[PDB]
């Protein structure tokens, strides 16, 4: 039904430095 | 004697 | 259609619906009535003969190699009603059942043109939502603490109260509209 | 006996040797079945016939079924003999074929026209 | 053209009079009961059949006078022939079954 | 067409400078507007074509996609209306000048005179389509398709821009009118297949050839819904568009460099469409039946042939109207029950008798219906790979089976049946998305009754 | 939804073959994945081959028209085995008899034509005669050129 | 009955229906009146005749047309020019049929 | 609505008899015959035979046939 | 053995509930309440033919080869209406 | 090819009850129970339940039948299907 | 009109009469085209025996 914008799980991989 | 008939909207 | 099926399904039934079936056939096969009301009273006399067995391991025998032997009879066009499945007439009017909450959406124009109608509606929508709690209260509160249930149902015992889930039994489109 | 079956044309519950069992640890198989099923029911009905509920009813193994027939299928694929050969065959042999059927006909064609033979005797539109 | 629309027609009123039930086995004594769906039903039997002068002649004859007299292949001649015999007897199938043995159809007459 | 171009720019002030109620109308009657000055270039009462500057110019192949992509704009911009009504008046005014800019960008893309015009602008495409696909995508997938459609389409358009770029060094102008009067016989070597491959190699992914065409349902699925109009209705014609330009410039090389791409087409088409026969997903078989279409105008474009070049300018058109038609008729339903599934509503024309009257017409469109603008162009093309090689209509014919089969079953599986009873909120219609098929239907009628417009280059 | 309730991998041991289970509502028992070849089958279940006519026509399912319930895992080929498209239902007569039977009619309708194309059932009579030369301007004459009088005799 | 006559038994001196004028016109035939027409061939092109239609007997067809139209309303009115035109073509059969049986007992003087 | 009696639906005057018999020969006794009995009584009695479908109108044709054929003789 | 104690009155309560529901939609004397021969030759036969007739008569008899007939099918012995030429008889049969 | 009311119904029913010979015309009542008021089997019950169905033009499925053991219980089946009363 | 349960009910005099007139008008027609046209008997012309005829009539020398 509602639009699907990014959760913790899904920003969490743009935190390690190398990627 | 007389049944509604059940139909679905037919006004738009 | 209306009471829902056990798993056991013991034996008794079983041996029934095998009588059923093969007199059906028989029927198919013996068109005219009185070949049909001979042969149905011979084959009264085969279920007849072996009805007193007390043993569990014969009538079990008994009741495959007879099912063994209708399939080797049964009719390959036996009779069907219609209005039964496959035959004709079985789902020919599902075209014209439309549910009761089609009207929700009717304009005030059609409705105006069925007043008292709708007037009894409005209260039958009352009395469900008056009801609603209540009924699932009840069948909360009649679980079957050991975990197994069946589609049952239980009915209303007190007074002011409806037999729980009934808004699709009543209210099922008529089978003629 | 006298009958078949096959992958199509199945066995029917009347002639199985199974619907005949009688044992204890049978039953409790089908019961615990029959539970589930009526568990479900009971929870499709209260989800049914509750008023207020305006949507409709979201059928979660509908969605595990496309999910499990779009989306799981590469993770869980792995290559393997009989998939990779497999692969190869279902893509480039039916291509091969039809190259050479095409390309024999292409080639009687012209020649059978450069020599100066081919009955065209009203191709004007082609 | 004729034949299939008055037979599929008088079948028709057949269903339409009794419930929507479409079986010989269940459908009786109609030369009685409906006189003119029988009549007419079996003037369509017969007319699909090559009876001599209603429009089945006119054609079937002169099909079956050709086909024994061109020399083409025997197995469709033969084959031809006893499938004539065969609309014989499923024509009078449906005459007996339908139209001539007593009655099967439910009791209550409307 | 500057007259048709510069009315499209000022639709983006008019959405920018309006009231948040009065802007959806405004831009909506004058996209009409410009769609109607949009007719004035079917005024050719001549062979010789329509020039109007160095820059634009009007062919009866450019004409036909001019006038569908200004006509599609207010079609996209009503279906575009029920979602992203509780938005922000911003992101509604930004969603608009995206389309506007798509608008304005194809229109220059058909009408342009030299290569490296059509190449920024059919490259200029993308970046409205991405954003459209992302930000207004409902799932999360959009993103990886977001990325395949991007990096397919500029995978191979890099090597077009080298192509380009060495015609010009060769050549000097890279405009189509001198090219047609000036073009030498290839050599046949390694170096000018190559060519060929790199100036076919763009197109032959945008419209798709059967060995790429994986981000076409991963974005077909996935954009709201405008955008699956325009992907399904332009985007893929206009590398149809480019190869008719472009192979005039490639002779005698198709005559053995097409043999896999024809092929391809062909037995990836029966591919498809048995797809289509089997799939869960709506959306996903429009689709893949887009696909199997598009194969056809491939082998059809390879094939270079008068009636092959008709056909294929006929199914293009026809397939785009319908398509588009096909994707709103899924939308309407995806709007209530916000699901894809199409076995979960599977007993409407109940509800919805009048919709399930354009579902039928748009797949009777869809399946070679005679009197229709489709089967005209499928015939055509049939009877071009005949003469061509007597052997395709045996994969033809399977196409055509498999194509009935899916539309019907899509149908059936659809609307007949038993109602879903367990639907209340089947909403009875919008005024707004009735309109919408009959906008979508009524050019199919008329152009079925006069075909001498939608042929190509050739008749 | 989220993960847990969705598909996912081959289980490959017992908690995770019961977790599975649990998700897809079914008897730990009953549940049977795919046969790990390596393809997109994960966890997904294996259900018996059996179409939906098989299922009992009179119990008013949740479903209807497709003959299941709100729960109980949809086969993967619930695409195919759906009443409108293919019934594996019995048949009074078996699959290998019924193929046997109609095979040999067709083979035998073949060998009895070929048989009757070799015996072929003319008419003890000859050919028609057409007067003008078998009609040689009425089919093209090209008259300039003379004909060849072929002539016939009473 | 005739086909038994060359597949079952005494096969190879029976004729085939094709080559039926295999022995040459004049054999046995000291003398010879070739068949004549009637109607000729611009009469016969004039009234709209078929190609398998305009044989020997066409004249009489011919006849028939002409009762056909102009006493159109009574379809009925001319059986006699039907029966004539039937009269000639059972002739020409039985001329067809005499070739059969000429040939035949001619396969016979052989052996 | 009006019924007729229960009391009239009887076996003599039927195949239902040899029914009986060859079952009571057989050793056994049928019940429901009485419920298909209706089928034989009055109006639903009597063997209508092929020739008697067949064969209808031909009285009136034959006699139509002959009166045509008097009115041809004298004109 | 048959429905249990619970399963009958279950049933009744749902049969009272149902005819009572039934019984309800029924229609009222009053209930759709609402505001309120050769002519059909000459409506339906004579304009489209004068339509049509107009078209056939100025708009394809007009152009070369819309309308294309066989033959009328001279015999011998009849008089040509175009020019008053006389097909001669078939010489006498025997 | 009119409708059928619950005074027709039972009316119907009783008739096909008044015939089968096991159940004398007497001994029976709306509410009379078969296996312990009339002394009948199972197999008789299939009987009777055909007859039913037979009589109405229509089938009586499996699982149901083994309820009905009374003819009111019929009247009711056959009244809730065919939606009789209005 | 009415429904009548397990008997025989009353018969319209339309219906019948128009039954025996369509069959009686059918019968008519086959006595009067075949009595006129008993050309499916067999026709005005004889099939000829053709082992009886001559070989002077077919030219035929020893
Ligand atoms: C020579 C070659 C000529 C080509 C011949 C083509 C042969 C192929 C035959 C195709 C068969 C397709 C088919 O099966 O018909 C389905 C289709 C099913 O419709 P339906 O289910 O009955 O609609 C009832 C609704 O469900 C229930 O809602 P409703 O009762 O309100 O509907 C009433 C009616 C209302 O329709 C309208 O109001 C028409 C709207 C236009 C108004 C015109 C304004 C006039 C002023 C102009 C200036 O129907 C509609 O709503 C449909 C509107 C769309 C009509 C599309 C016209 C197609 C014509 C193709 C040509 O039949 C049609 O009604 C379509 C029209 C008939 C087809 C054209 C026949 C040929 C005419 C020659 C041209
Ligand atoms: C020896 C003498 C020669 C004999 C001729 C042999 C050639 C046969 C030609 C026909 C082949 C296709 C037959 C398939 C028919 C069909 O699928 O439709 C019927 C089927 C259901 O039918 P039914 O069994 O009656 O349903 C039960 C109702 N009681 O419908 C369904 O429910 C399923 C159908 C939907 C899926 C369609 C998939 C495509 C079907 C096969 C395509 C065949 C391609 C042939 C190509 C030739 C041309 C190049
Ligand atoms: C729907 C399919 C019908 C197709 C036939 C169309 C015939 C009607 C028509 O086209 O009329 C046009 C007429 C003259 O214009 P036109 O034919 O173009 O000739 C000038 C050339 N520039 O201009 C007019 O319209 C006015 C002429 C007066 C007569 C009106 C037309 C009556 C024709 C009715 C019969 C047409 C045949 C219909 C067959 C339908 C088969 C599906």
């Amino acid at each position: 039904a509602r639009q699907w914008q990014p959760d913790i799980e899904w920003a969490e991989q743009f935190s390690g430095a190398v990627m | 004697k007389r049944l509604f008939v059940v139909k679905p909207s037919l006004y738009y | 259609a209306f009471c829902a099926p056990p798993a056991y399904l013991t034996h008794q039934q079983k041996v029934l619906r095998l009588y059923k079936r093969a007199l059906r056939h028989l029927e198919s096969w013996c068109i005219h009535r009185d070949k049909y009301r001979y042969f149905a009273c011979l084959m009264r006399a085969r279920f007849e003969e072996h009805k007193n067995e007390k043993d569990m391991m014969r009538a079990t025998q008994l009741l495959r190699e007879a099912e063994e032997e209708f399939w080797q009879n049964q009719h390959p066009q036996p009779y069907i009603f219609p209005d039964s499945p496959g035959g004709t007439s079985f789902e020919r009017y599902e075209c014209y059942k439309v549910p009761e909450w089609c009207l929700d959406y009717w304009h005030p124009s059609e409705k105006a043109m069925y007043p008292d109608y709708f007037s009894k509606r409005e209260q039958w929508k009352k009395l469900r939502m008056e009801s609603w709690d209540r009924e699932v209260k009840q069948l909360q509160e009649e679980t079957s603490p050991d975990g197994i249930m069946t589609e049952a149902l239980p009915p209303a015992r007190r007074e002011g109260d409806l037999p729980p889930l009934w808004w699709h039994i009543v209210t099922r489109p008529r089978e003629r509209p | 006996s006298k009958y078949k079956p096959a992958p199509l044309a199945t066995l029917p519950s009347t002639l199985d040797p199974a619907e005949y069992d009688v044992s204890p640890e049978t039953r409790r198989a089908q019961v615990e079945r029959l539970s589930i099923r009526a568990r479900l029911k009971r929870e499709y009905l209260l989800q049914y016939n509750d008023p207020k509920r305006v949507s409709h009813i979201e059928d979660p193994a509908l969605i595990r079924w496309t999910y499990a027939r779009s989306a799981n299928i590469y993770p869980n694929f792995r290559p393997t003999p009989k998939n990779s050969l497999l692969g190869a065959v279902a893509g480039f042999g039916p291509l091969i074929f039809w190259y050479y059927v095409f390309k024999t006909d292409r080639d009687r064609k012209e020649r059978l026209i450069q020599e100066g033979k081919l009955d065209r005797k009203f191709n004007i539109s082609y | 053209a004729f034949f299939k629309a008055m037979l599929f027609m008088c079948s028709g009123s057949i269903i339409h009079s009794l419930a929507d039930e479409q079986d010989i086995r269940k459908m009786g004594n109609i030369t009685k009961i409906m006189p003119f769906t029988s009549s007419c039903l079996v003037i369509g039997s017969l007319a699909l059949t090559g009876m001599p002068f209603l429009t089945g002649f006119y054609s079937k004859d002169l099909i079956i006078e050709a086909i024994n007299t061109c020399n083409t292949n025997a197995w469709a001649l033969l084959i031809t022939l006893i499938a004539t015999s065969m609309t014989a007897m499923y024509s009078m199938r449906i005459i007996y079954f339908v139209t001539m043995t007593k009655p099967r159809f439910p009791p209550l007459i409307s | 067409m500057l007259k048709i171009i510069l009315p499209s720019l000022m639709l983006l002030p008019l959405t920018w400078l309006s009231s948040p109620k009065k802007t959806w109308t405004n831009v909506t009657s004058y996209s009409f507007l410009i769609s109607l000055t949009s007719l004035t270039l079917l005024w050719q009462t001549d062979e010789n074509y329509k020039n109007f500057s160095n820059m634009f110019s009007s062919d009866p192949l450019s004409t036909p996609l001019i006038i569908l992509t200004a006509w599609l704009l207010p079609l996209m911009l009503m279906a575009s209306q029920n979602h992203l009504k509780k938005d922000n008046n911003v992101l509604q005014k930004l969603y608009i000048s995206m389309l506007i800019s798509l608008q304005i960008l194809l229109i220059m893309t058909f009408s342009a005179t030299e290569l490296i015009m059509f190449y920024i602008l059919f490259e200029a495409t993308l970046i409205p389509t991405l954003i459209i696909i992302t930000r207004w995508g409902n799932q999360t997938e959009r993103l990886n398709a977001g990325i395949y459609f991007l990096f397919y389409t500029l995978i191979g358009s890099i090597p077009l821009l080298i192509a380009l770029i060495l015609i010009q060094n060769h050549v000097g102008t890279l405009n189509l009118m001198i090219l047609s009067f000036t073009t030498h016989t290839l050599d046949a070597s390694w170096s000018n297949n190559l060519l060929w491959l790199a100036c076919m190699m763009a197109f032959l992914i945008k419209m798709p050839l059967y060995g790429v065409h994986l981000w076409l349902p991963k974005a077909h699925v996935e954009a709201p819904i405008a955008g699956s109009m325009i992907l399904a209705a332009i985007l893929l014609k206009l590398g149809s568009y480019g190869m008719i330009r472009i192979s005039i410039i490639l002779d005698p090389l198709t005559k053995y460099m097409a043999y896999p791409f024809i092929l391809l087409s062909l037995w990836g088409m029966i591919m498809t469409s048995s797809i289509c026969l089997r799939q869960t997903d709506l959306k996903s078989l429009i689709a893949y039946s887009s696909v199997s279409h598009m194969a056809l105008v491939i082998a059809s474009i390879m094939i270079q042939t008068p009636w092959s070049f008709m056909g294929a300018t006929m199914l293009m058109i026809a397939h785009g109207l319908t398509s588009s038609l096909l994707f709103c008729l899924a939308n309407s339903n995806y709007e209530r029950i916000h699901s894809r599934t199409m076995i979960m509503a599977r007993g409407l024309q109940m509800v919805f008798p009048l919709m399930a009257t354009w579902w039928l017409m748009a797949s009777l469109a869809n399946l070679a219906l005679p009197p229709s603008i489709n089967l005209m162009g499928e015939l055509f093309i049939t009877m071009s790979l005949f003469s061509w090689s007597n052997f395709t209509i045996i994969l033809m014919g399977i196409n055509i089976i498999i194509t009935g089969m899916y539309s019907m079953y899509m149908i059936i599986t659809t609307q007949r049946g038993k109602l879903t009873n367990h639907m209340i909120n089947l909403q009875p219609s919008h005024t707004r998305e009735l309109t919408l098929m009959a906008l979508h239907m009524i050019p199919l009628i008329l152009l079925t009754t006069s075909p001498k417009l939608i042929t190509g280059l050739t008749m | 939804m989220t993960k847990d309730m969705l598909p996912g991998s081959y289980p490959r041991t017992p908690e995770e073959r019961a977790a599975a289970a649990k998700k897809y509502n079914m008897r730990v028992e009953d549940y049977e994945p795919y046969p790990d070849d390596g393809m997109g089958y994960g966890d997904y279940p294996m259900l018996p081959n059996r179409s939906q006519h098989e299922r009992d026509p009179w119990y008013q399912w949740d479903h209807s028209e497709l003959r299941m319930n709100w729960g109980e895992p949809i086969h993967w080929d619930l695409d195919m085995y759906i009443r409108n498209r293919v019934d594996t239902s019995p048949t009074p007569v078996s699959w290998d008899v019924m193929c046997k039977h109609l095979f040999g009619f067709v083979a035998f309708m073949v060998f009895m034509f070929w048989v009757g194309h070799v015996f072929p059932s003319y008419q003890p009579v000859g050919p028609k005669q057409y007067p003008y030369n078998n009609l040689y301007l009425e089919r093209g004459g090209d008259p300039t050129k003379e004909p060849e009088p072929v002539v016939h005799y009473d | 009955a005739h086909l038994t006559r060359r597949y079952l038994w005494d096969a190879s001196v029976e004729p085939d229906p094709e080559k039926i004028p295999s022995f040459p016109p004049d054999l046995g035939f000291p003398e010879r009146k070739e068949r004549v027409m009637v109607a000729t061939q611009q009469e016969m092109m004039d009234a709209q005749l078929t190609l398998q239609q305009r044989d020997y007997c066409a004249h009489y067809l011919i006849r028939l047309l002409k009762c056909k139209r102009d006493s159109f309303p009574n379809f009925l009115a001319c059986k006699h020019e039907q029966h004539d035109w039937d009269y000639c073509e059972h002739l020409d059969y039985v001329k067809r049929m005499k070739e059969f049986e000429r040939e035949r007992r001619l396969l016979q003087r052989k052996k | 609505m009006e019924l007729p009696d229960y009391r009239q639906w009887k076996i003599e005057g039927t195949p239902l008899e040899t029914v009986q018999k060859k079952l009571a020969a057989r050793g056994l006794r049928d019940p429901w015959a009485r419920n298909e009995a209706w089928r034989y009584m009055g109006g639903f009695a009597g063997n209508i035979t092929f020739p008697s479908v067949i064969l209808k109108g031909f009285k009136w044709g034959f006699a139509a046939f002959v009166v045509a054929l008097g009115a041809e003789y004298f004109l | 053995s048959g429905y249990t104690p619970d399963e009958k009155l279950r049933l009744q309560q749902l049969r009272e509930l149902r005819r009572r529901w039934l019984k309800d939609q029924e229609l009222s004397p009053r209930e759709p309440v609402l505001p309120p021969s050769s002519l059909f030759a000459v409506s339906h036969v004579l304009i489209p033919m004068w339509f049509v007739h107009y078209y056939v008569k100025y708009h394809m008899a007009t152009k070369p080869y819309t309308i294309v007939s066989s033959k009328p099918r001279i015999f011998p012995g009849d008089t040509i209406l175009e020019t008053g030429e006389v097909i001669p008889p078939m010489r006498d049969f025997p | 090819a009119p409708p059928l009311t619950l005074d027709g119904i039972k009316d119907r029913v009783l008739y096909v009850l008044k015939l089968y010979d096991k159940i004398d015309p007497e001994k029976l009542s709306v509410n009379s129970h078969f296996m312990k008021d009339l002394g009948l089997d199972s197999l008789d019950q299939v009987e009777i339940i055909m007859a039913m169905e037979d009589e109405f033009g229509f089938e009586i499925p499996d699982i149901d039948a083994e309820k009905l053991m009374c003819p009111q219980e019929i009247v009711d089946y056959i009244a809730d299907k065919k939606d009789v009363y209005e | 009109i009415q429904p009548r349960y397990r008997e025989f009910p009353q018969l319209t005099r339309s219906q019948v009469i128009q039954g025996e007139f369509l069959s009686s008008l059918m019968w008519f027609w086959i006595l009067w085209r075949f009595w006129h046209d008993s050309d499916a008997v067999l026709g005005h012309f004889s099939y000829p025996d053709p082992s009886q005829w001559t070989d002077e009539e077919l030219g035929i020398p020893p």
